[PDB]
């Protein structure tokens, strides 16, 4: 199964994502830097307030269609 | 901006 995930930035600009149940969110995180022209560990990837780790899948994190990714600068 | 979605391939 696939859903689709919302990414807002920093700008409140939205990138989505179709993503596999059992794909790591590493990859939509590697995906979104290029597309936006940053290196992946300047950002830090938030659901719900919790950071996204490299290994999280949107099965482990509870995620539903179209849920909401934000995106903030590392700290 | 127009709407974008990106297919994420399952291969990693």
């Amino acid at each position: 199964e696939y859903i689709k995930l919302k990414v807002i930035g920093q700008d409140s600009s939205e990138i989505h994502f179709k993503v596999k149940m059992t794909t790591h969110l590493k990859k939509l995180k590697e995906s979104y830097a290029q597309r936006q022209g940053v290196p992946m560990n300047s950002l830090r990837f938030l659901f719900e307030g919790q950071r996204i780790a490299d290994n999280h899948t949107p099965k482990e994190l509870g995620m539903e269609e179209e849920d909401v990714i934000e995106v903030y600068q590392e700290q | 901006a127009e709407e974008r979605v990106v297919v994420i391939s399952s291969s990693e």
